[PDB]
């Protein structure tokens, strides 16, 4: 999932970009 | 910038003002 990395890890603008793009 | 663990919540608060799925999920509309 998202929060894996966006919660456990470091969540990035672009990384979230990429979630809806 | 927020680099940080925001969880869903969060994540998909940044999730809006970033794409916003080109219209909005639906939080406080007020």
């Amino acid at each position: 999932g998202i929060v894996e990395q966006c919660c456990t890890s470091i969540c990035s603008l672009y990384q979230l970009e990429n979630y809806c793009n | 910038f927020v680099n940080q663990h925001l969880c869903g919540s969060d994540l998909v608060e940044a999730l809006y003002l970033v794409c916003g799925e080109r219209g909005x999920f639906y939080t406080k509309p007020t």
